């Protein structure tokens, strides 16, 4: 009845969290700080 | 593809901010 | 005034990078996907 596509939410909630930081931070690269905060989040879940 | 429209809108959001931080 | 800047770019072309490819794969869980994104990240060029 009725299909079509759609996104999952939380994935802008999620960048939204990380924007901050970064600016917050101000760290001089992103990508090993994209990794350290990611990473860091496992530890969160058990 | 979609994406291509939704992921390009999720962008424009995230620059709002960090282009918008060193102005206001 | 020749000292005032603090915003540079480049998180824009990354993060929706993130987007096509968290869409493409659509994996069950991001936060492991992401790091596993960015981490290889670093082994790009840099």
């Amino acid at each position: 009845h009725m299909g079509h596509i759609q996104i999952p939410p939380g994935l802008t909630e999620l960048l939204q969290g990380y924007t901050v930081e970064v600016l917050r931070q101000q760290p001089p690269d992103l990508v090993d700080f994209a990794v350290e905060y990611f990473t860091r989040l496992r530890e969160a879940r058990r | 593809d979609l994406i291509e429209e939704a992921a390009s809108r999720i962008v424009d959001a995230v620059i709002e901010q960090v282009k918008a931080a060193g102005a206001y």
